[PDB]
This record gives C-alpha cells, structure tokens and sequence, in this order.
C-alpha cells in the first residue's frame, strides 16, 4: 500500500481557519447525558465553574485539547449544540456561616427549605484542601454520641473519621441521627467549646428520605443546630458529587472559627456512584469495578478535611462520620476497602446483628476506632475497657452459647455476662443515653450485677435504673456529668445504688 | 452404667460423623469459595479490557 | 415552520437523524416519523453534533431508510391525560392500545417534568391494611408512600401485585394508574380481564384505574418510558385531580435494563456488570417524580425483578435504599412451600414503629423476627449436627420458627387455581393477636401442618380440627 | 542552556498532558514543574501520547490546571533532598518541606527512581536487631538488613508498633532511620510527630535520628505511589554514602500496592499481571529489590501489611508474603484479651529463629515457649467446654506458665505513654530470653499472672507482683 490509512479521530469536525478570541467562550460540540463537549475555553481551569447560554451552570472536569468536557448542573434539555458558553470566572464555592444552621439548603448553598433566603457569614470554596499537617492536635475530646455501645467500645472524638459501615436498611442514618439528637445536651448551652454543631449530607438519598429526616430532627428540636445539605438522586450527578465537598467546606468554615463541628458523610457509596456516572460519560479510563480513577483521591481529599485544630488555629474540630453501604455484608469491594483504609475508625452495622435484635447492631468484633480511649470521658473509659474485655471474651466462647452443653462454671459465667451486656448495649431509635446515664449501666453489667437479672428483662432493668438514679441518686448523675472522672466514693457509691436496686430488681 | 458408656461412645461417634460432615463440606465450599473469588478477578479483568 | 430532519443511522433501537438548520430539537423531544404502517415516535437522548442528535425509538424500527422525514413535535412525548384514560390502555406514545376509539383528554401533559421540590414533600406513616399477614406484621405498607416488592423470576411477584391490586383497590376508593413495564403481555391481558370481572373497570361506566401498558415484547425505548408515562398519569391525578393515587408500577427494573439496553448502544462506557453509567440519575428523578406531596398522593407500588436472586446487584440495591418499603420475595422460601415467600427480615419498611403500628405490634414482630434468625442461625445445626442433639430453649424456639414461617403463607384470591385453597384475607389486628398468642406457646401442641395455607387463627384450629379428625 | 519548557493541552483529574518542541520531549519518569499559584506543582511523565505530548501524573493538588501553561521540566526526575539535615523534618514527595520550618539544605540531591543494586550485590541477612520488645525479640527477632513485615489488621496497633521500633532502635542504636508514611493520614501524621517530639528522636534545636517521608493521602494519588519510593531513595543515600545501617519503615505496603494499581487506573495501563495493575510486579521489584544489605551498608525494611477482613485470596497480600522473610503479624485478637502489642506467638515467625544465628539458648527458649504457648490455645477449647480440674497436671503447668508468658508478652512502650500512662520498658534481647527462661523454668510460678502483665524485666514482674499484693491486700 503505497499511501496507507493511519488516521485514527480528529475532534475538529469544522474547518474554520478563522475566528479567535475564543479563549474565554466556547461552542458545544456534544452534550447529552448531562455532560457537555465545548470547543474553545483556552483560559479555563480545572473544574471551573462554566455558566451556559440557558442558564445551566457547569463543570470542567475534562480538558482535553480538542474541547473541553462540560458536566451539567442540571438536565441536558436546555442546553442544545453550538450554544454560546461563558466562563464564570471563578470555582464552585458554597455560602457558609453560623446563619446556616436552622436551614436546609441545596448541594450548591441555596435554601431549598422554601422558608425564606439564606444568610451566610460568607462564601467558602468547594473544593478547600485539607488543614495543614502541622496545623493538627491529637483527637481527646469525645464525642458523645448516645448509644451505649458506640460510646463505649467504639468511642468517637472530636475531629475524628469514624465510618458507619453497614448493609442496606441496618441503621447507619439511624445511628447519625442518634448522634445528633445526643448533641442537643451541649448545643441547647452556653460554652461553645462543648457545642457540637451538625451538618448532614443526603447524596444518592431520597428526597421523602430528607423530609421525614428533617421532620424528626424538628421533632426532638434538634433541627436548629443542623445543617441538612441534600442532593437527592433526582438532581444531578455532578450536584451529588459536589455536595460532601460544600458540607466539608462548611464544617470547615465551623473548624476554622474555634468551633466543633460534626459532619456526617452519608451514602458516600452513592456520591462513588455519581463520581463513576460522571468520569465514564467523560470517556476517562475506567479502573476497578469499573469505578472512576480518582476516587480514593476523591475520597481522601473529603475526608482529611475533618480534624480537631490546634490551639493557635483557634482549636476547632470537624468530626467526619462517613457512611457507606456494603452489596451483602461485602467488605472487600473496591469503596468499602479504600473508606476502611482511609477513615480513622470503621463502625460495622451488620443486618445479622439487627436480625438478631442488637440495634443499632454495632459488630464489636469487627468494629475498629483508633482513637478510642484517648477521646472518651475517664469514667468511660474505666467501664468500657472492662466492658470490652467481657464482649471479647463473649465473643471467643459465644460458640458454647449456641451448643447449650454442659460447660464450665467460669465459662457459663463468662457467657452470661456477654450475653447480659449484648441486651444492655440495645437502644431504642431516637433513643439517645448520655455519659451520666451511661456510665452507671455498664458498671454494674462489668460489676456481675446483671448476672441474676433475666435477660428478657435487661430492658426493663435499664429503663427503672434510669428512674431510680433520676430520682434517687440524683447527686450522683450530676457529679458524674460534672467532674466526667468516678472516684473511689463515687465508684463506692454507684456501687451500692446497683446493689440495692438489683435487690429492689 | 453400660448404657451410658455406650450413649457418650455413640456420642462420639455421631460427632466424629459430624465433624467428617463439616470437613467435607468446607472443603468443597472452599473450592467453591476460591472458584467464586477467582471468578471476581474474571469479572474485574473482562471489565477493565472492555472499558479501558 | 415545522423543524424538519433527515435520518442518517439507524442501530437497532438508535435512530441518528440530522437537522439540516441551526434549529435543532432539544433532549427528549418527540420526532415522529410517517410510516407506511403508521406513525413512528422518536425521543432524543444525546446532541453527537454537526447538527445531529441521537434518539431513542419509541416502535420498531421497520422499514427504517437513512434521509426519511422526521418532524419535531417543540415538546416531550405527551400522552392524553385526565379521567378519560381510566378504562383506558394507554400505550407510550399516548396513543389509546385499546380498540375503543381515541382518548378525549382536555389537556396532554408531558412525559419529562421536574419531580416535586423539598418543600412540597408531605411524609405521612399513614398504615395500609392490605390483607397479607407477612406483610402486615413485619413490613407494614405505608398509605401514599413508595411500596416495595421484590423477587426473583418464579417467586410471585406478578402474584403478589395481583393479589395486592385486588385487595385495596376496590377499597381504596380513590383514582389509581396501573403501570406495566416490560412485563409479558400475557399477565397484563390477564389483569386486565380480572379488573374487568371484578367491577374495577367498567368500560361502559365509570372506571377507578387507568392502564399503562409498555409491554416487554416492545421495544426498549417504549419499556423505559411506558413508567414515565403511568408516572405522569399518577402525578396528574393526584395534584389536578387532589385523589390518593394507587399507582401499581409492575417491574420497574424493566426501566433500569432498557436504560442499560440504549446506553450500550449511546456510546456510554458501561458500569458494574455492565449496567449504563447513569443508572442512578435517571432512576433518581423517575423514583423522586413518586412522592407524597400537599396535592395529594402516589403509593406506588412496585416489584422488582432481581437478577439470579443476586440482592448485591446495583439497581435491586439501589433500589433498596431509593424506597420506602421493601418485601423481597425469596426463592429460597417460595421453593420451601411458603410460596408468599416473603423473606421475614430483609422486608422493612419504615413504619417499623412503636408509635406508628402501636408497642404491642412492634413487640410481636421483633419477637416473630427473633425466631426465624434463631431458626436461620440453627439450621446447620438441624442440618448435619442434628435438631435432637439441642437445647431445650433453642429446640422450642426452632420449633415456634418452624410453626411461623408455615403461618406466614396466606392464600391469595388471585392465586386461588394456583394455590387451591380460596383466598381469604386477615386485618392487621387479628394477624397481630394470633402471632401474639402463638409466641405466648399457647398452639405448641398443634402440629406445623395446620399454619399451612390459612388465614387467621381461627382457620389454624379449624385445620388442627380437621386434620385431628382425618387422621385419629 | 536554556531551561527546556513546554504547554499544557489536557489535565483529566490527577492526569496532565503536556505539549513540548522539537527535541525538548524529556524522558519518561521525569519532573514538569509548573508554577502554579498555591505554591508548586510538578509533574512526572508516565508515558508518551506522540505528537510531542506527554501523560503525566500530578505531585500535588491538581487546582488551577489551565491547557497553554508554561510548564518547565528540571532535566529528569524531582529530586528530593537527602542527608543528615533531612533528619527530623517531614518531606514530601515534592521535596518541599511542610513544616515551615526553612528549606533542607541537604547535602546532596537523588532521583526518586534508581536502578537497583546488581544481582552480585544481593546478600542475605544474618543479624539480630535489637528491638526493644520482649515477644519480637525472642520469638521472632528481627534482622540487620533483611525485610520485616508487620501484618495486622485495623485498631491492631501497627503504626504506633513502627514508631515504637523506631524509637526504641535510636535509643539503643546511633545509625539514622527513616520513616516513608505511604498512604499516611494526617491525623495519624500529626500523632506520629507529637511523639517523634516528645520521645526525643527528633530534635529541632539539634540533631535528630529519624526522617518522615509522610504521603498524606489527601494529595494525589502519584504522590501516594511515589513516597514509598521517595523514603527509599533516603534510605539507600543513607545506606551508600554514610556506610551505616539504617532503618527503612513502610508505612502500609498494603496501601503503596493500592495506590500503583490507582495510579494505573489514572492511566491506560491495562491491568493484566495481578488484575488491577498490570506495572505491578515491575514497580514492585524495582521497591523491593532496592533495600539491599550492599557493601556499604545494611537496610532494615520493616513494612507493614494490611489485610482486609484476610483478604488473603488477593494476590496484593501474597506478594508482600513473598519478599519478607521474618512476619511480626499483630492480629486483633490478642489486643482483645489485653496484650495490646497483639503480635501473635506462634504466627510471628523468623527466618533467623536458629541456633546457628539467634543462638542455641535463644533459639531453645523461644521454641519452648512457642510450644507451651501453642499447648495453651490447644487446650483452651476443652478447657472453655470441658473446665480446669479434669485436665492433667502436667497440662495444667504447661498452661500456667503460658499463661505467665502471655502476660509477659505485653511490654509498655515509650511511645504510648499518651494512652496508657505507664513509662516505656526499653528491654534487652539478651535479658528478654534470660527473663523468658527463668519464668519457663518454673522459678517464679508462684507469681501472679497479673504480675506478668503490662511489665519489662523479671524485676519488673516482682515490682507488679508487690503493687498488686498491696492493692489486693
Ligand atoms: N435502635 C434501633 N432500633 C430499632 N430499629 C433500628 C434501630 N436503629 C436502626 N434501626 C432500623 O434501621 C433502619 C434504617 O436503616 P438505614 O440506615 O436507613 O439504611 P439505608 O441507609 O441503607 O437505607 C430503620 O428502618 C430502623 O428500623
Ligand atoms: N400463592 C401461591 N400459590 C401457589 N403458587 C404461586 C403462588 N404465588 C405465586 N405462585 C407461582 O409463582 C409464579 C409467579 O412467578 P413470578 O414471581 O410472578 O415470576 P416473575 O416475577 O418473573 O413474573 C406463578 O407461575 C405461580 O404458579
Ligand atoms: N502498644 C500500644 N500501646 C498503646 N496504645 C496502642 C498500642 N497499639 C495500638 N494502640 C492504640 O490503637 C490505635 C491504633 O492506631 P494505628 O496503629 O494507627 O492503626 P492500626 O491499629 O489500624 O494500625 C492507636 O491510636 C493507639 O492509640
Ligand atoms: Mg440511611
Ligand atoms: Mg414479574
Ligand atoms: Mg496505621
């Protein structure tokens, strides 16, 4: 073949050779499945926020050097081929402030609450890097999220990454929210250094989800503190993607002004999702599971944003709480492995614990948290390491349980202990325990006073120990909400209050 | 006494069965395990040449 | 002047077609082309460029030549709405399936509206007493909210929907749309002769549904929007109108595999296990288009179709989490007799609730729930190690599993050939009593044969009497 | 000459593509610096894409990439500064110093990428490293120049296991260390500083003994898949031209195999040797295969392996399996039950555990205890279903004296003294194996188990056992 064929796809289809000054506009070439092709924007960055001749604004993630790839804000039908383009001038951002709280807004800051405009203390970029290495201080304040279990064996602190991990319908929101109705002991005060303020995040989640969500925040008046940023699966990819990265950007505002600040990065399987929609519409080289590349980068640059400041950074935290939702209990896909690998501490919500009525359900054989009792109350501490070496040793001889046989005195003992504490660590939804009423249960469960309660009956134990302490032993609740440490007459005293109540049952 | 001699050597028996019962049965779930495991790299590699 | 075009490719299903003007339709704009056979509707799905756009067929592409005419409608596919589709079949272009002449709708709303904003989205946790004890006691359906009713192929989903139709709406009063996505033409041709028999259609009067077919013999783009279409009827009547919507969507999976069928074809880089990349978008706003607003309300009730009982697959999962109340519809308990099939534990619902269904419901079920994953726990146990080698405890709690998942079946009215038994119904209450009073041990001498295939615990003694008597 | 200079035509996320002139295309693995505004980016090439451009992977936050960009190559691959002032100050992959803290006047400047000592310089180890660690060093010692693998799952305790070995290897040895924090989180970062501080390895008004080579996970994943490579480079210009033993620590193997097949997600790189990176076994080798005890000095790799839920049927485990050669693996469990080091007895071995090499008493009494030990978790089934009085006798002090053992097992270390609150024990291997045979030999059964516990030497075993009668009594 003496002149062979070895062009291959060229993305100029027009041959112009004339016109200029295109450097700040553009002409889609292609658009269609919420994304665009735009030839033209020389001058434009990297996911720079791109407004359309319709209105539609966009995103430009792709940059290649035929056109540059535009993903819509929005639907694909009012955005046609050829349409004139502008840039912005600028990148995404998101308003941010303390007048976000008592607001729910959009992925991209707009009040979609209908109850009037937003006032923000300012405007913060989307994509904010995360703080400095220097600029960190070790995780000690807890964060006191209510449920017996969790603050016990897996405690989370202030500016730490602890993930929710758990299959569909197991309680992962539940125990966020749990989380959030705990935080209003705090945020109804006056000292701020004790206030934690919430935001959520409703990627991939419905919007009945979201109503009904902010409906019994509302309810417990746990609502004014929280920040509820939704991009339900109706709006757009790219809203959903970018949603994590305006919450981080206002927990971030929260960190960065000597305030702590909770965020909870719910679904982020589904934020995966939409970044994998987005970067295959984009033709950019897919990777495992067929997921986009840049996803655990994805991942860890929302993550890592969340900490706890150092003192001379105003000494904030932002305390991240990611949740994720495994296909069949399956850990080892490519998302639950990098989220495990990245956040601090993983919380394993398994459905065979639910099933079997722990609820939450919390796997205290598999859940992780490397903080643990650096940030925890001192009394909490001293009752959850008993606490934990009892489920461990439950865990480790649970088989005999189920076999029923003939077993020895100390292992019977050990079995009815764990079995005993499993019962006591059960909550009820929207339910939450603070640490004044915590402590004293899981005391006297570590103590063996639970040993001659039934176990059908720890329920009822619980909720009359909690009156009797309430109206009783009031003193007592207060001095261990107070000085957070028990002394020997305090342990001396609580002590006593669970012997004469299990006497009294 | 017989009788409970003989009930606990039964016992042992009808475990030592058992325990044959759950030998067998994990080795042919764990080649079954490794085959499924296996077929999740086939899956991964017919994903990764058809996409990228 | 009509916009005009000429197609240029025609892949299947795809149909490219190039405007030969500056004026090029929008997305999802219906582009009609005149067939000898009749008339053949194009939906626009992608803008490739130089002046071509891609669309998706809304018939089959018969006799389809590259240059033929094609006409822009300016707007979405619109099919005829109001109560003139009641009593109707209503196919996805709009035009009326049935022979009874066209559809008189006063006004024609588009198939593509943007679903409800978050502020006019009003929750309730209003119960539904369907009739199915199952489903009554652990996952209680929740009235104008988003119903869930998933299975495998063989495992009665079809039956199930059925069943479900037959029981609430001729009681439910208010208008309702059933919705067939990609489902055999077979079943809708008997549904509709079932509703017809039992007074729910009334072609000659006034008929309470409007039907929506999108038959899976049709094409893929006519299964994707024939759930659009029923989707705009349910949203019509239930703001205009101000009616509880009974919305009875069969097989939405059909719409996720359509949207993976014409994205293969797009050009789109295909997902995981090669489902289309944009499946969670799209099914997000046809899903998020059902909610219960301040109009009034859509309980759509939809069964998915799992692909090989795989739960972990991306559109049942997401489905899962997109939804208010699931009922999975095992194969492994619809091959063990208890053809109702549905799975005890993974079937939630969000009305799960002390103060919605009341403590002692909450009660019974966590309890029944205890029981069978004590059951599931042991069954190994029973399997090889042996039941006569357990506890007592563990024994009678195996032994109440066993008499609860035989109680669970319940006869269907539509099922009744297929069942033999007739379909009787059970109330919310009396389910709950009878479960109560069974965990209470108070039926442990009655053998598990008697729960088989009854209703309410009256029928149990009446079947322990029978059988007693039969057998001596 | 001329600085060789070119534009950008496409950035796809963490991916450049930069056009260059005529005879200005730079080689593959190179640096392209570009100025950007939030400090400096630079930019390695991975391959070529013809027509005078070439695909690169971002060092650093991919903010602000505009095509047509004046992006300058330095002439080959980013170097990093390497030599005793790099001692005490975190470096990046980048080579610009995140501690504020002035710039490393280093003696010298390395590219990342090097070959790899020739097959005639490949030796074995055979050299006890004195580690601090009772368990570590009698059961499973490690090894002078050798690699070391610490397997372990998450809240197992590894990180804090490598600063601990660290600290304690400074203490006892003067030759430098360096610490590569592969995938390193910045919380866990900034915890590893504060204890580097407090511990007095690192001194910033003087002379420290240790170099963090920290990855911070947030950055791009190039910067992940090269700071492994980056720590090694420090650690062979440690090894060549000081002519000392030095201390490589991998921060998560597990999590630098992750980031290469990530980074060959970026890219074409169409995965065919393992499934998720086909460059797998190349990058792998050219890491491994560069800690080599040359004739200059000796390289301790000590890189620790995470497994997921034991993900083992993943080749990524198996082939951190096949390059150590001494497994100090620190399942959960045996934290669970109170010896928070967790490293297992029986699942730690040593390649170097012989008489010939540890020596004959050392090697005896760590098989003896290894045995005493694997009699415990033999027995402890019968003993949970079954009870304690109907074993033998013999069993019985079999399984006290583990017991015993495992209380001994657990030591306090100088780095957790933010947690735990108890000094550190710096123990010694010889009076670690002299202290392990006194309590095998059933001289001190009369002891307390709890005396065991938490403790050093035997003499801080009686120390315990008298606080513990005291508080008892
Ligand atoms: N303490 C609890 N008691 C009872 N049920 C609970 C508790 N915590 C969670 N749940 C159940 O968990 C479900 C919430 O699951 P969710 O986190 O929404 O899963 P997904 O996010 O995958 O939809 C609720 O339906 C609720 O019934
Ligand atoms: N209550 C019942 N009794 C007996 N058979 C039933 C019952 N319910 C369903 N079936 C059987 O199950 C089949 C329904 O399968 P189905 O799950 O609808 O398949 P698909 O979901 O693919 O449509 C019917 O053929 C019927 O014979
Ligand atoms: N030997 C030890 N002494 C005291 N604390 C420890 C010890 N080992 C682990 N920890 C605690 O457990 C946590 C584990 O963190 P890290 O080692 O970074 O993660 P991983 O355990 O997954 O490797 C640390 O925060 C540390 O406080
Ligand atoms: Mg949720
Ligand atoms: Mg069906
Ligand atoms: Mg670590």
């Amino acid at each position: 073949q003496p002149t062979e064929v070895s062009s291959i796809l060229e993305e100029r289809i027009k041959g112009v050779s004339d016109e200029a000054n295109l450097n700040e506009t553009g002409r889609v070439l292609a658009v269609g499945d919420g994304i665009a092709r735009v030839f033209g924007l020389n001058n434009i960055q990297a996911e720079e926020l791109v407004e359309f001749s319709s209105g539609v604004k966009g995103m430009a993630l792709n940059l290649e050097p035929g056109q540059v790839g535009i993903v819509l804000f929005g639907s694909d039908r009012l955005v046609k081929e050829g349409e004139l383009v502008k840039r912005t001038g600028n990148i995404v951002d998101v308003p941010v402030g303390p007048g976000l709280l008592g607001r729910v807004v959009d992925a991209l800051g707009n009040p979609i609450d209908g109850k009037g405009p937003i006032d923000a203390a300012g405007r913060s970029r989307a994509q904010v890097k995360a703080p400095g290495i220097l600029p960190r201080r070790s995780v000690h304040e807890p964060v006191q999220t209510g449920l017996k279990a969790v603050d016990a064996l897996v405690p989370i602190g202030r500016g730490q990454r602890e993930l929710i991990i758990g299959d569909r319908q197991t309680g992962k929101t539940a125990v966020a929210l749990d989380t959030i109705l705990n935080q209003k002991r705090w945020n109804n005060g006056s000292d701020e250094s004790k206030k934690l303020y919430c935001v959520y995040v409703a990627v991939g989640q419905k919007r009945s989800t979201v109503a009904q969500l902010v409906q019994t925040l509302e309810q417990h008046d746990a609502m004014k503190y929280s920040i509820i940023v939704a991009a339900t699966a109706s709006e757009a990819a790219p809203l959903q993607y970018l949603a994590p990265f305006t919450a981080a950007s206002i927990g971030e505002w929260f960190r960065d002004n000597g305030k702590h600040a909770l965020i909870v990065y719910d679904d982020l399987s589904k934020q995966a999702v939409a970044y994998r929609q987005l970067s295959l519409l984009l033709r950019r080289p897919p990777g495992r599971e067929a997921y986009p590349g840049d996803v655990f980068y994805l991942h860890s640059r929302l993550l890592e944003r969340a900490a706890k400041l150092s003192e001379k950074e105003g000494s904030g935290s932002l305390t991240a709480l990611p949740v994720i939702e495994t296909q069949g209990g399956d850990v080892s896909a490519y998302i639950p492995t990098n989220v495990i690998s990245i956040t601090d501490g993983q919380i394993f919500l398994e459905a065979e614990l639910f099933y079997k009525g722990i609820r939450p359900a919390i796997n205290v054989g598999l859940s992780v948290s490397r903080v643990g009792s650096a940030a925890q109350v001192k009394a909490l501490k001293q009752v959850a390491g008993s606490l934990k070496l009892f489920l461990a040793q439950y865990r480790e001889v649970a088989a005999f349980a189920q076999f029923g046989s003939d077993l020895d005195a100390s292992t019977k003992q050990t079995l009815v202990r764990g079995e005993r504490l499993t019962q006591l660590l059960k909550q009820n939804q929207y339910s939450p325990l603070a640490t004044e009423e915590q402590v004293p249960l899981i005391y006297a469960g570590v103590n063996g006073h639970l040993d001659g309660i039934e176990l059908s009956r720890i329920g009822e134990f619980e909720s009359s120990f909690l009156s009797y302490l309430k109206s009783n032993h009031n003193e007592l609740l207060t001095e261990i909400r107070e000085k957070g440490e028990l002394s020997k007459e305090l342990l001396a005293s609580l002590k006593s209050a669970t012997e004469s109540f299990v006497a009294t049952f | 006494a017989q009788g409970y001699a003989a009930e606990i050597s039964a016992r042992r028996n009808a475990m030592d069965n058992a325990s044959k019962n759950a030998g067998d049965m994990i080795n042919r779930y764990s080649i079954l395990y490794n085959r499924t495991r296996q077929a999740v790299i086939t899956n991964e590699l017919v994903d990764i040449i058809t996409g990228a | 002047t009509p916009i005009t075009g000429k197609v240029t490719a025609v892949i299947g299903a795809i149909v490219d077609v190039h405007f030969e003007q500056s004026e090029l339709p929008a997305i999802l704009n219906a582009l009609e082309i005149k067939t000898p056979q009749g008339k053949l509707v194009l939906e626009v799905a992608q803008h490739l460029g130089e002046n071509t756009v891609r669309t998706i067929a809304m018939d089959g592409t018969e006799g389809l030549v590259r240059g033929e005419k094609v006409l822009d409608t300016g707007g979405p596919i619109s099919v005829p709405v109001g109560r003139e589709t009641l009593g109707r079949i209503i196919n996805v272009i709009g035009e009326p399936i049935d022979e009874r002449g066209p559809i008189k709708s006063k006004l024609r709303k588009p198939i593509h509206a943007d679903p409800p904003s978050f502020a006019e989205q009003s929750t309730s946790a209003e119960i539904l007493e369907t009739g199915i004890k199952v489903v009554d006691l652990l996952a209680p359906y929740a009235r104008g909210g988003k119903i869930g009713l998933f299975g495998g192929a063989g495992v009665g989903k079809t039956v199930f929907i059925q069943e479900l139709i037959n029981n609430i709406a001729k009681a439910h009063g208010g208008f309702s749309v059933f919705t067939g996505v990609g489902e055999r033409t077979r079943e809708g041709n008997d549904l509709y002769r079932e509703m017809k028999e039992t007074g729910v259609i009334n072609l000659e009067g006034e008929s309470k549904v409007a039907l929506v077919f999108g038959q899976m013999n049709e094409p893929p783009g006519a299964r994707a929007r024939v759930a659009l279409t029923g989707l705009t009827i349910a949203e019509y009547f239930r703001d205009e109108e101000g009616q509880d919507v009974l919305l009875f969507i069969d097989n939405i999976f059909r719409f996720t595999q359509a949207g993976s069928e014409v994205s293969a074809l797009l050009g789109r880089i295909p997902s995981a296990v090669g489902y289309q990349p944009t499946l969670a978008t799209d099914m997000g706003l046809l899903q998020e288009r059902i909610t219960t607003t301040k109009k009034g309300s859509v309980t759509s009730v939809q069964a998915v179709y799992v692909p090989a009982d795989d739960l972990t697959d991306p559109a049942p999962a997401t489905t899962f989490a997109h939804l208010d109340a699931t009922t999975v519809l095992s194969r492994g308990i619809s091959e063990l007799g208890i053809y109702p099939a549905v799975d005890p534990l993974d079937s939630k619902s969000r009305l799960l609730d002390a103060a919605v269904v009341g403590q002692e419901h909450y009660d019974v079920a966590s309890k029944v729930q205890e029981t069978l994953q004590t059951y599931k726990s042991l069954q190994d146990i029973i399997a090889i190690l042996g039941m006569d080698e357990l506890s007592e405890q563990d024994k009678l709690t195996v032994e109440r599993a066993r008499k609860i998942q035989r109680f669970l079946s319940q006869p269907f009215a539509v099922a009744e050939v297929f069942t033999g038994i007739p379909g009787k119904l059970v109330r919310l209450k009396d389910t709950v009593a009878s479960f109560k009073a069974v965990l209470e041990g108070k039926y442990d001498n009655i053998p598990e044969h008697a729960f088989y295939m009854v209703g309410g615990i009256e029928d149990v003694v009446a079947k322990a009497e029978k059988l007693a008597a039969e057998a001596n």
